[PDB]
């Protein structure tokens, strides 16, 4: 699913 | 069917093998030495930039925006944090979101990001200094399964199980038969046990480097040697070549092979990537990032470690090796070692270049002014391999730096002795037993032209002839008393006269309880490096308490540290009174015959800082006065920010006004010195001649 690829971009940025 | 019986009965003597270690002590965890613990409050002399490098002291990091703990971001007039959790003494505390935001020099507010309310007070986690060595060499950390992040669980699992058995290999197994017998103990534990507790054994157990002689296993006591940051704090990118490591930790080492390593987490990074966990709209950012520590740590901080380990077994006694899993918290001040280490490394260097010298060694020990608690400890000129402490180990002549104990006794004595008190400055010829005659000179040569100088201006510039006559008038066990009182060692203490002016081997830590008597006002404070010491189950073992022991009158500490103010502005310290003037700095020089040994005790607001210069061998160090060891103080003083000393007058203290001839003034005068006075009247005794 992209709710956890899309909150690891906000983690690691 | 005899072999069904032979398997069955067997499993019941390894279920009870694998209850009786994990039911009870797992590992005999070692213990681990943290730092002080900083607490933040409002209105704290505390600024913007130097709470950025203790926070960068304390592991955190400088980031443009804040997502896992440990980490902060600066503001023109405010710093925004994320202060990581830690189980402290008084209370177990998670993250915090907090902004400390400044005024000027000060901490104004420290506002929680969360609800937006200020906070009285705000901990700050304890640097987790070392771990102390163990027999068997099995270095760890314990962490629960609640410490470690889900992503590193991913990690983990999607590279090795992807629903423990590598977990009973390095239990209680060694180096083909016993891979059914490997089979048999692993399923015996699973069904037996949680699916949670097979990861946390696991993520404290498995093997990821060495460092020295002892192995360091285990994710969390790694990512501190690897990275410099809790297992928590791991990035993906730093998670993925932690995990990485679990099937090579020697081969992919980023120490021994840099080249070799790289490629293991990319490898690592590719296996989520093919997964679901993760996609290809970030592999060229995690692929980039290299690896932070640079050639990890044998022994981190040796000097103050020296005195943590004396400390332990002379209060607990060697009785507590045996108890795993120890949490000892010191009063070390990585602020301030920091400050100390650079100090004495740019610091020796500079010296031998400009002076031509081949060698030159030093040693630093940083001090609390009241409590007496040890800040910092630095024993050699490159603290990167040190083997001799010179801070502890190394007992010189404290020189000139004795002089403040005579006057001291002198001014113990306000009815007779005070600041305006002449005393002779003429040729001396003191007889004494075997044999020859003793003829103190002072470093000039030459003598006052009235033939006497006031007590205040004899310690100001450390003149040696009237320092001889007022100690000698006193009488040598008076002085030597104050020294008893001051926290020395009574074993080195030779009562005759060349003791009056540096004939006292003290080395840096003993000087530092000396100057530490008086900074406090004359209340000597035991020295000490532990704060607590603190059992695996919360149970505290050690706990300290002040023990601020009346050693001299207050009033008489006062003079002497108010005649120190004079030694740093105009006397022999004057150097360092026009660099930081508005610190108003108390101190005293050392030197010694030959300048064979040089020293600085510098107080400020907050600490006593003793400073040594000088040689391994006992020769001439060729150099001017206590500028040796006054450059590697003002390096130190330079590198941290001080606390300006702005003494508080204790009671029966009146500043009166001195003519030319030294005699009090009733309205006037034209030199104002504090003297220990309940009635300051004593102007109409010297006024009615
Ligand atoms: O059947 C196998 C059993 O085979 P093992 O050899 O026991 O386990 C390894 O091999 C498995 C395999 N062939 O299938 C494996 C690939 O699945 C295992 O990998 C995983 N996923 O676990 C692999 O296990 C790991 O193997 C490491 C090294 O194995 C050696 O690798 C060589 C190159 O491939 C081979 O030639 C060898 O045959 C093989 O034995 C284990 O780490 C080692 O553990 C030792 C204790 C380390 O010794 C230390 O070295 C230090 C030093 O370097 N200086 C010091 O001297 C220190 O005193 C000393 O204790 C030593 O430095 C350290 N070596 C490396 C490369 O990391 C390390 O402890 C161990 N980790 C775990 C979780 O089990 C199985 O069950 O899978």
């Amino acid at each position: 699913p992209e709710e956890r690829w899309r909150y690891i971009k906000e983690l690691e940025s | 069917i005899v072999f069904a019986v032979l398997i069955a009965i067997y499993g019941v003597y390894l279920d009870q093998k694998i209850r009786s270690r994990i039911d009870g002590k797992v590992w005999q965890l070692p213990a681990a030495v943290y730092g002080r613990m900083v607490n933040l409050e409002p209105d704290m002399t505390i600024s913007k930039n130097e709470m950025v490098k203790l926070l960068e002291a304390t592991q955190y990091r400088q980031v443009s925006k804040m997502t896992r703990p440990g980490e902060f971001t600066v503001q023109a007039n405010s710093i925004e944090m994320i202060r990581r959790p830690f189980d402290f003494p008084d209370s177990k505390e998670g993250q915090v979101r907090a902004r400390l935001t400044f005024d000027g020099d000060h901490l104004a507010t420290i506002v929680n990001m969360e609800n937006n309310r200020q906070f009285g007070f705000f901990r700050l986690d304890p640097r987790l200094i070392t771990m102390i060595s163990s027999p068997n060499g099995e270095q760890r950390l314990f962490v629960p399964r609640s410490g470690f992040p889900d992503l590193l669980v991913d990690t983990l699992l999607a590279t090795e199980d992807r629903h423990t058995q590598q977990l009973v290999k390095n239990l209680f197994l060694s180096s083909y038969w016993r891979k059914a017998n490997e089979a048999y103990m692993a399923l015996i534990m699973d069904a037996r046990y949680s699916k949670d507790r097979i990861l946390e054994l696991y993520m404290n157990e498995v093997y990821l480097g060495q460092s020295g002689d002892n192995e360091i296993r285990g994710f969390p006591l790694a990512s501190l040697y690897y990275f410099g940051r809790p297992v928590e704090e791991l990035s993906l990118d730093q998670q993925a070549l932690l995990v990485g490591m679990v099937k090579g930790a020697s081969i992919y080492n980023p120490w021994r092979n840099p080249k070799l390593a790289l490629e293991r987490r990319n490898l690592v990074l590719r296996l989520l990537q093919q997964q679901q966990i993760i996609d290809q709209e970030l592999y060229d950012m995690l692929s980039a990032r290299p690896l932070q520590p640079r050639g990890g740590v044998i022994s981190p901080q040796p000097a103050f470690m020296q005195l943590v380990r004396q400390e332990l077994q002379a209060k607990l006694g060697d009785k507590v090796k045996d108890l795993s899993g120890v949490k000892i918290f010191t009063t070390f001040d990585s602020v301030a070692q920091d400050a100390a280490e650079k100090a004495a490394v740019e610091g020796i260097p500079a010296l031998k270049k400009q002076r031509k010298l081949s060698d030159l060694e030093t040693a630093i020990v940083v001090v609390d002014r009241f409590s007496g608690e040890v800040r910092a400890m630095v024993g050699g000129s490159e603290p990167q391999f040190a083997g001799y402490n010179r801070a502890m180990q190394a007992r010189r002549s404290i020189g000139s730096l004795a002089k403040p104990a005579t006057y001291l006794t002198a001014l113990s004595q306000p009815k007779i002795y005070r600041l305006n008190t002449w005393i002779a400055d003429a040729p001396i010829a003191l007889r004494q037993p075997n044999g020859q005659v003793w003829s103190p000179q002072n470093d000039d040569r030459r003598y006052s032209e009235s033939g006497r100088v006031m007590l205040v201006d004899a310690l100001t510039r450390s003149m040696n002839v009237p320092t001889v006559n007022l100690g000698m008038a006193l009488g040598l066990p008076a002085v030597t008393e104050t020294w008893i009182k001051l926290g020395v060692p009574k074993d080195q203490l030779h009562p005759v006269p060349a003791m009056l002016l540096g004939a006292l081997n003290l080395t840096p830590i003993e000087v530092a309880q000396a100057f530490q008597t008086i900074a406090s006002g004359g209340n000597r404070a035991p020295l000490s490096a532990l704060r607590s010491v603190i059992a695996e189950d919360g149970k505290v073992l050690y706990q300290s308490f002040p023990q601020a022991e009346r050693a001299v009158p207050a009033q008489a500490a006062y003079l002497t540290l108010w005649t120190m103010q004079q030694v740093v502005q105009r006397g022999t310290g004057r150097q360092l009174g026009a660099k930081y003037p508005n610190l108003h700095l108390a101190g005293k020089t050392g030197t010694t015959n030959n300048n064979v040994d040089t020293w600085f005790a510098g107080i400020d607001g907050s600490t006593v800082t003793i400073t040594w210069v000088g040689r391994d061998n006992n020769q001439p160090t060729k150099l001017y006065g206590a500028s040796g060891a006054m450059s590697i103080y003002q390096r130190y003083l330079a590198n941290q920010t001080p606390t300006p000393l702005n003494l508080v007058p204790p009671e029966d203290i009146a500043d009166m006004g001195v003519d030319y001839d030294g005699n009090f003034v009733c309205s006037g005068g034209m030199r104002i010195l504090p003297v220990w006075t309940s009635d300051p009247q004593s102007l109409c005794q010297q006024s009615e001649m």
